[PDB]
């Protein structure tokens, strides 16, 4: 139990500060000039529509579950 | 120690000038928009930080930016 | 059957989860007399209760090792009216709603003060579009087709 | 078991959301569409247009650590 | 002077400022550019001094919205009424008051909720209500449903009439700024008028009905047999049968020789040794004799007649060495400002409730109200609760007044303006007494919490180690316990069965009251409470008075009383305003009442309460392991969180099995408020652009701009939902322990 | 404590702290080099995460060896 | 630059009314303007203005 | 124009307060303000309190720059009253800082110098990625 427990928390602090550097990088360290027109400038290009269907699903997930487990309580 | 800095589309519209609260902004001749004024910040050494100055410029983003850096005791706004 | 579970009305544990209950009703009922609002309310609960259970047994659920009902949300031709037949109709009714709110909100934006048509709603045109949001899947796919249903010069910025 | 499974989609979900969210809108949105100017993390941009507290990246990390806190819990 | 003042007809009833939503406000009377404009409408839709300026519009604003609020209260007792007529085991009730739950509303049966229609007892199946309504109505001496039902409809009359009155005094007959200013003849009417009549008007009753009907509910009779309550008036010989006293007529009362009424009109201390409440005999002359009180306190402030006081000459005379130039200028600031009159009524109000919540427990004034613990628990906590949210409202609306309604021009009157002009000393030390008091309280129980768990019990603060026996308290009660033969010799017993004079009394098996120790264990929860009141009173008291300028912000005044904060600069300049303080400030009051009602339930469940047997063998409900084992947090988390939610919890499939339910209901909504509490408005505000992008993207796009909620806003919404949570869990765990267990 | 309650409230409370400090007797013969300040922002979020961090790690390891071990299963 | 109540698309990337329409109200022709023309917007902004000036080759649609 | 000279104008009737000067007004920098009167009326002191400024010329020293600002604007506004304000320095070097060329601020005035104009647009600076090891942040240019 206590191996799991460490392990999945180390895992998550380390899942965080992935994204934490993705975007520093993102900040400081890219160039919209070298970067023209690969996928990661069209990451950015369409970021609205990542960011819209990340929350449809975070929603749809919370909803249902939240809903079924109060219908069962 | 703030950084204040002043973009080619103020109107002219003073209001920057007589909301900072510390004499940093003033007006100043400079034809091109209107009535050839414009803002400047000569005086940055007094601004705390009180962004009083950007919710007032009615421009399309903003027309006069502060950029915080340097703290200092003027800038802290300390009495003591 | 599937998944390990045998049907409910031939589950040993069923029988329990419905004798616990019903002799629980008439431990509660035996404090009255049989010709008082409480005894009524009782027997009321105790004939929903057989009729409840006397509905999942014949409809073809299949219970656990517990004896409760498990849903088996697969597709499965022999459970479809757990999941896919009330799932369609919630479907049906959600488009519904958000076909004729779209529908409103774009009738209302061609107007003098959309602005004030949100928040005091005009009566006779939600109507009128709610009773046509009827046959909604038939409008969707033909906006779809005739290329209505999408914009493409929409207002996101990024600096 | 699925319910649970289906609660750790959520947070995996709303978590990702958050940091995605996050390192896509920190060179700038609509709201301040000059934010790589000021840097990773900055306290607001002051009470103007609306309030903009608590808008840099490193607020949105700060946001999505308790995300997966909740998520490992 | 003094006269009747009305303008007639000054606003005309119709329904063209109904269909304009928002026309009470000038600059959001235009409409809903975006969605801020649905939220700041209700927020400031009750702000009458902001709408307009001058104090008459808003004096009749605030006499109508008077009349709409008792409206409203009307139709609440009317309905409670209506309740008790109806769908109550009342009768049933009366019979056996021991043996039957009291239970006023019943359940629809549809989704199978008819399980919380439980077993009440005679032949009834509702929940089980704590209100209290059935022991008021008991000691009112109502014994019938009908009684019941006559009532209720008598309420909503009034409901009508107050309607009427609150319609006619805006629109028919509205007065001008000049009537409300006469506070003389104001406090005349409202100290002789309101509660000196009405307190004579309830001792009549009592002294006419309440008396006769509830002593012979007290002999054993059926409430069935017990004469009319006009029986008694139109009849002096039945009712002399039980005090033979009104058989000399009313010539006692009018020859001065009303020394022979001692027969319902007693001093006698104690509780009835029956019903476990106050002798109303002796409610009766403490009725009597405040009524005449506060009659002849009504005639101390000057009218026009001639004689009197005056609220100016009386404040202008107390004028010291020490405190410049007195009380000058304040009959000035408490006749033209709304506000400043608000916080001293709120902060009275509230302090009031305290002193009622403290005041019934210990002195039971209905009959069987001691004995049903559920009812004694709910009566302490809900006015605990509301005394503790009006003394914040007192604080807020203080600050308001501060903010904006105060002008130096003329207060250079040195009292206002010399504590105005020592803040930065009376916050000093406020901050140095709350560190002292918190770490000489909270510290103890670390301390004993660190021993108790390194094994060395013999070092900790109980009271068999080193003892803090509080000294002072037990002087004061062993003083009142001997008050019935020294200090007070017509008096026959002490006011009270708290103090360690006295003995126990039972009604029937579980006791009522008895004297109540006093430990260490009770002198550290003492300095807990002190130390929690004396931070809100550190919170607030700096709020009121930086609420106009600072060292930080020294124009904050210009800003006004409800804003975020002043830019990011300076370091930092969020949450400084006085809306934050008192945002701050609700917290710390949840804090402190949290932990008395905690303190009290413990207390009473193990020092108090219990069901004692023949042979006077008296067994607590926990067992009196409250002077051992509240001297650790462990055992406040064990000994009362552990041990006591064990009801709740496994409520599920019993008639208490919505509070099981509201437990975790309340525990979500609290969790909720963090979200509020914890985030800001820049993240929600970006994310909500992603969302409109979606939206424009299938052309659904709202006219009304979908703008995230103001700075504001997201910290009312967090504190509402925290407050809410908190005291719902609260709410449900107290409920569901006491119902089963008491 | 930290993500409740904001700076302005803290720095005006410090800014009489100092008076207080400054005006008693045999208390002004010691002085301070830095000037006292309240946290600042993204700071008081900083310390604010960690301490509910340190808290929520430390009362699950806790509860979990001591629910297990003095078990053990 | 445009001609008056005609109706033009910004392209002004840092403006809130990016790729959005507006009828222009009366561009000032003086020599020396930086950004003369003046265009109106059904839609306010965070700060709840409407109006804003642009330069005839920063928005033009039709 | 030639700065204002400071004097030894009295002072407005004040009976005190626990909100004046601290110890940086002898180590550090520390300001006055002066203005004048035509009659004695009561104003609201920017320290908390009340206090009747006098008759003619008035001098008020302060611990900071923004409570001498805030003063003004309040005179300026409600008693229509001019002003000036200097900070003095521990050697007692006088500093004329609000009225720099008597006009305040808001009008213009020609001998002006512009400070912290940029020739561009705001949303027109280069992004923070290329000018990396060179402290040109990305507006100074
Ligand atoms: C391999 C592990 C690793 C390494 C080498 C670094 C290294 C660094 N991190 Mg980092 N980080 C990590 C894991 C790591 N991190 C994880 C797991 C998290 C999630 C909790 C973070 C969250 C994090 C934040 C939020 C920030 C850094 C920052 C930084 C930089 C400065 C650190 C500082 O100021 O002190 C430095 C390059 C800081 C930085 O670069 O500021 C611009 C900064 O703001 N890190
Ligand atoms: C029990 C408490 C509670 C609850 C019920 C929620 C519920 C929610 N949060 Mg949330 N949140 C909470 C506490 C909580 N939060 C706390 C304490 C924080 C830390 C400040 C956050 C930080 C947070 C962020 C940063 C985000 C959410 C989001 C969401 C939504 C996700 C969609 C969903 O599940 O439905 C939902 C409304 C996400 C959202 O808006 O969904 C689109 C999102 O981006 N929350
Ligand atoms: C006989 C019907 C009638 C009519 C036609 C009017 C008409 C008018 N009144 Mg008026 N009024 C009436 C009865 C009436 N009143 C009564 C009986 C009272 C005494 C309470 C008042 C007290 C009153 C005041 C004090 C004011 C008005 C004002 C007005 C004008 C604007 C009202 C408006 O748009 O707000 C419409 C408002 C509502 C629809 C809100 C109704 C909410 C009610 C009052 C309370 C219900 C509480 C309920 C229990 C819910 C509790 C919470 C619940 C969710 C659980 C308008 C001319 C205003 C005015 O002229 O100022 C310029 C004003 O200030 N009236
Ligand atoms: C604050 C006052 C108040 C409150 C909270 C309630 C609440 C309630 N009443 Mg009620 N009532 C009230 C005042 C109130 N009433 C008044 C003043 C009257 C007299 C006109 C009534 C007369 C009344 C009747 C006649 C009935 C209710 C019923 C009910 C219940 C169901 C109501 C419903 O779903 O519709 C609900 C608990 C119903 C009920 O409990 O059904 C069993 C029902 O039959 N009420
Ligand atoms: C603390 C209690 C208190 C005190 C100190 C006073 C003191 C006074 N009252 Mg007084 N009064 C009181 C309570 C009190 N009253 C109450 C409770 C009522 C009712 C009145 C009703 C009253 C009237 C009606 C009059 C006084 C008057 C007076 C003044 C002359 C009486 C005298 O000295 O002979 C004196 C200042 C007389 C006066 O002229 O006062 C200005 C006067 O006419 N009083
Ligand atoms: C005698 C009692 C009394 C009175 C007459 C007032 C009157 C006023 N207060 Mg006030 N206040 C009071 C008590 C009182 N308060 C108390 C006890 C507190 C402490 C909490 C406050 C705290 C307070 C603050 C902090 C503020 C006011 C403000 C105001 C003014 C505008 C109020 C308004 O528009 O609200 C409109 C009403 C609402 C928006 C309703 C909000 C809904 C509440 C918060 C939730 C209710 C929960 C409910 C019990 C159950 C929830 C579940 C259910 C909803 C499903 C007005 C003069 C405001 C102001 O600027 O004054 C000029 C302001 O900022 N008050
Ligand atoms: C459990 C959480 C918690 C704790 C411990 C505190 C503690 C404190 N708050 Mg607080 N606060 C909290 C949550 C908490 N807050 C939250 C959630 C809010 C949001 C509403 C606030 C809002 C708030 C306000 C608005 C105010 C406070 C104030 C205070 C202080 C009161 C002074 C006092 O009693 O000192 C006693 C301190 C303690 C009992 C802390 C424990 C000390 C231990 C027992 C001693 C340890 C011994 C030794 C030093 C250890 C050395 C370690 C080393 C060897 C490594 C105190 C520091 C007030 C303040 O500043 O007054 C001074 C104040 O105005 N707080
Ligand atoms: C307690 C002191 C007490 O007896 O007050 C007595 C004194 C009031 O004396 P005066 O005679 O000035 O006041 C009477 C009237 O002037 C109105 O207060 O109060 C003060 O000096 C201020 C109290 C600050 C207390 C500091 C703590
Ligand atoms: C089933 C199965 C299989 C398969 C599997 C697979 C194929 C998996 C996959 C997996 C995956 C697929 C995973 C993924 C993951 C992901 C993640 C984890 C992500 C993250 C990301 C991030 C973190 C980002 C960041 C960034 C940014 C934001 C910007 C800049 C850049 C960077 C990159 C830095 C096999 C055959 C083998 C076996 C059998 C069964
Ligand atoms: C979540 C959140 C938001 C965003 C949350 C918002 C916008 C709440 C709005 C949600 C409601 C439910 C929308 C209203 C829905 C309509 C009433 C529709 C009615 C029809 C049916 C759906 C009933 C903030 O703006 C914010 C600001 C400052 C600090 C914290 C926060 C914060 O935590
Ligand atoms: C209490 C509090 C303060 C004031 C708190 C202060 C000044 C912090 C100082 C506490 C003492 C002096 C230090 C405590 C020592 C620690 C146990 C460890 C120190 C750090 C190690 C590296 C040694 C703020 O300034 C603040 C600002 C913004 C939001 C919230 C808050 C806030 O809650
Ligand atoms: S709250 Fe608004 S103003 Fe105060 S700091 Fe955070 S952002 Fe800047």
């Amino acid at each position: 139990a206590a191996l799991y427990t460490h392990h999945q928390y180390i895992a998550g602090f380390i899942m965080t500060g992935a994204f934490a550097h993705g975007a520093i990088f993102f900040i400081r360290d890219y160039n919209p000039e070298q970067n023209k027109d690969n996928v990661l400038a069209r990451m950015l290009e369409h970021k609205e529509a990542i960011i819209s269907h990340l929350s449809w699903a975070s929603l749809f997930l919370g909803f249902h579950t939240l809903g079924l487990y109060v219908h069962n309580d | 120690a703030h950084s204040v800095k002043i973009y080619d589309t103020c109107i002219g519209c003073t209001q920057c000038v007589r909301a900072c609260p510390t004499d940093v902004l003033e007006m100043v001749p400079w034809d091109g928009c209107k009535a050839s004024q414009i803002a400047s910040a000569p005086r940055t050494e007094d601004c705390v930080g009180c962004k009083r100055c950007e919710s007032a410029c009615p421009t399309d983003f903003l027309s006069v930016r502060v950029y915080l850096g340097a703290e200092t005791t003027r800038s802290m706004g300390l009495a003591y | 059957d599937v998944a390990g579970l045998t049907p409910c009305k031939e589950s040993k544990g069923f029988a329990k989860r419905e004798k616990q209950e019903i002799k629980k009703l008439e431990s509660r009922l035996k404090l009255y007399a049989p010709d008082s609002a409480p005894a009524l309310a009782l027997n009321a609960t105790i004939e929903k209760t057989k009729r409840r259970f006397a509905f999942y047994g014949n409809e073809g659920l299949l219970c656990g090792t517990d004896g409760l009902p498990h849903l088996i949300v697969d597709g499965d031709q022999a459970h479809l009216g757990e999941f896919v037949y009330p799932g369609l109709v919630f479907l049906y009714i959600a488009g519904w709603i958000g076909w004729v709110g779209r529908a409103y909100l774009i009738d209302v934006r061609t107007s003098k003060k959309p602005t004030e048509k949100e928040i005091i709603i005009d009566v006779p045109l939600a109507l009128r579009i709610m009773s046509k949001g009827l046959t909604w899947p038939v409008a969707a796919i033909g906006e779809l087709r005739s290329g209505k249903l999408v914009e493409k010069s929409a207002n996101i910025t990024v600096s | 078991d699925f319910l649970v499974h289906h609660a750790i989609a959520l947070g995996l979900h709303t978590t990702t959301l958050i940091l995605v969210k996050g390192a896509l809108d920190a060179r700038g949105s609509k709201l301040m569409p000059d934010k790589k100017e000021f840097g990773y993390s900055f306290p607001c941009d002051g009470p103007g247009r609306g309030g903009t507290c608590d808008i840099s990246a490193w607020d949105a990390f700060y946001l999505a650590v308790f995300w997966m806190l909740n998520t490992i819990g | 002077e003094v006269k009747i003042m009305v303008e007639k007809d000054p606003v005309k009833t119709s329904f063209e400022k109904w269909a304009k939503p928002g026309h009470f406000s000038r600059t959001l009377a235009k409409g809903p550019n975006t969605t801020t404009w649905i939220w700041n409408l209700h927020a400031d839709a009750h702000d009458f001094d902001s709408h307009t300026n001058d104090l008459e519009e808003i004096s009749r604003k605030v006499f109508s919205a008077h009349f709409g609020q008792l409206a409203v209260i009307f139709i609440w007792l009317s309905g409670m009424y209506f309740h008790g007529a109806r769908f109550s085991n009342y009768e049933a009730w009366l019979s056996d008051p021991t043996h039957i739950k009291p239970s006023a509303q019943v359940v629809w049966p549809i989704v199978g909720q008819k399980i919380l229609n439980g077993d009440v007892g005679g032949g009834f199946q509702g929940i089980q209500i704590t209100s209290g309504f059935f022991q008021l109505w008991r000691a009112s001496g109502i014994t019938s449903e009908l009684q019941l039902y006559t009532t209720a409809i008598g309420g909503l009359i009034f409901a009508a009439l107050m309607l009427f009155a609150g319609w006619f005094h805006y629109h028919k007959a509205a007065p001008k700024l000049a009537w409300f200013q006469n506070v003389e003849s104001m406090l005349n009417h409202h100290l002789a008028g309101l509660l000196g009549l009405g307190s004579l008007a309830w001792a009549g009753h009592q002294v006419h009905v309440s008396l006769p009907i509830n002593r012979l509910l007290d002999a054993g009779v059926d409430p069935k047999e017990i004469p009319l309550p006009h029986e008694f008036i139109l009849n002096r010989d039945l009712l002399a049968q039980l005090y033979p006293s009104f058989s000399k007529g009313l010539t006692p009362f009018f020859t001065l020789n009303w020394s022979e009424y001692s027969d319902f009109l007693t001093f006698r201390g104690g509780l009835n040794p029956v019903t476990g409440g106050l002798w109303l005999t002796d409610t009766a002359h403490h009725h009597l004799a405040i009524a005449v009180l506060f009659l002849v306190a009504g005639h101390m402030y000057r009218t026009n007649f001639g004689i009197g006081h005056s609220m100016k000459e009386i404040l202008e005379a107390h004028k010291g060495p020490f405190t410049g130039e007195g009380h000058k200028g304040l009959y000035e600031i408490l006749t033209t400002s709304w506000h400043a009159q608000l916080a001293i009524n709120l902060a009275m109000l509230g302090s009031l409730t305290i002193i009622v919540a403290h005041h019934m427990y210990a002195m039971p004034p209905y009959p069987y109200l001691a004995t049903d613990y559920a009812t004694q628990l709910s009566l302490f906590t809900h006015h605990m609760w509301i005394g503790g949210f009006l003394v914040v409202g007192a604080a807020a609306h203080a600050a308001i007044f501060m903010v904006r309604d105060y002008d130096p021009t003329t207060q250079y009157n040195n009292l206002l303006d010399r504590v105005l002009r020592h803040r930065d000393a009376i916050i000093s030390h406020l901050n140095w007494v709350c560190i002292f008091l918190g770490f000489h309280s909270f510290g103890l129980y670390i301390h004993n919490d660190t021993m108790s768990a390194l094994g060395r019990p013999q070092d900790m603060f109980s009271d068999t180690a080193i003892q803090l026996q509080p000294v002072f308290a037990q002087w004061i009660q062993n003083t009142h316990a001997l008050a019935p033969s020294l200090t007070a010799p017509n008096a026959t017993a002490s006011t009270s069965l708290t103090w360690g004079g006295g003995d126990l009394v039972a009604v029937g098996g579980k006791v009522a009251l008895l004297p109540i120790p006093l430990g260490t264990a009770d002198f550290l929860v003492h300095h807990i409470h002190a130390f929690t009141i004396h931070v809100t009173v550190l919170i607030l008291l700096k709020g009121v008075l930086f609420a106009r300028s600072s060292r930080l912000i020294p124009d904050k005044a210009n800003l006004g009383f409800r804003f975020p904060c002043d830019g990011p600069g300076r370091g930092g300049t969020c949450q400084v305003s006085a809306w934050d303080h008192v945002f701050l400030g609700l917290f710390w009051m949840y804090n402190a009442i949290s932990v008395v009602i905690f303190h009290f339930s413990w207390k009473m469940q193990s020092d108090v309460w219990g069901s004692i047997s023949d042979q006077g063998v008296v067994t607590h409900i926990t067992g009196g392991n409250f002077a051992q084992s509240s001297i650790t947090i462990n055992g406040w988390l064990r000994d009362f969180l552990w041990a006591q939610a064990s009801q709740v919890i496994q409520s599920y499939g019993s008639s208490l099995s919505a509070y099981g339910l509201l437990f975790l209901g309340a525990h979500f909504v609290w969790a909720f408020s963090l979200m509020f509490l914890f985030s800001g408005r820049g993240y929600w505000q970006e994310l909500i652009e992603s969302i409109v992008w979606a939206h424009n993207k299938l052309k659904v796009a709202p006219a009304i701009q979908p703008r995230a909620l103001s700075i504001v806003q997201g910290r009312a919404v967090g504190v509402a939902h925290y407050l809410l949570g908190g005291i719902a869990t609260t709410w449900a765990f107290f409920l569901a322990r006491i119902i089963s267990v008491g | 404590m930290f993500l409740i309650s904001w700076r302005g409230y803290w720095q005006e409370l410090i800014e009489t702290l100092a008076w207080a400090h400054e005006r008693t007797p045999l208390a002004n013969l010691v002085r301070w080099k830095d000037k006292p300040v309240a946290l600042s922002i993204v700071q008081a979020r900083l310390v604010g995460l960690a301490h509910f961090s340190v808290g929520y790690i430390f009362t699950y390891a806790a509860f979990l060896i001591a629910s297990t071990s003095g078990k053990f299963g | 630059g445009p001609k008056r109540g005609s109706i033009v698309k910004v392209l002004r990337r840092e403006s809130y009314w990016f790729n959005d329409t507006g009828k222009v109200v009366a561009v000032d022709q003086a020599p020396g303007v930086r950004y003369p023309v003046v265009v109106r917007f059904d839609k306010v902004n965070y700060a709840g203005v409407s109006t804003n000036n642009y330069s005839p080759d920063e928005l033009e649609a039709a | 124009t030639p700065p204002t000279l400071n004097a030894d104008t009295p002072a407005p009737i004040f009976g005190g307060s626990t909100g004046g000067l601290l110890r940086k007004a002898q180590v550090e920098e520390f300001y006055v303000i002066t203005w004048e009167s035509p009659k004695e009326q009561i104003f609201e002191m920017p320290t908390g309190g009340a206090a009747i400024m006098r008759s003619g010329p008035n001098l008020l020293k302060l611990a900071r720059k923004e409570q001498c600002l805030a003063l003004g604007a309040r005179l300026r506004t409600k008693f229509k009253i001019q002003y000036q304000f200097y900070r003095v320095f521990p050697n007692g070097e006088v500093q004329y800082l609000h009225p720099k060329d008597g006009v305040y601020p808001e009008k213009v005035n020609a001998g002006r110098s512009p400070v912290g104009v940029n020739n561009r647009s705001i949303g027109k600076n280069a992004n923070p990625a290329e000018l990396k090891f060179a402290h040109k942040q990305a507006y100074d240019l």
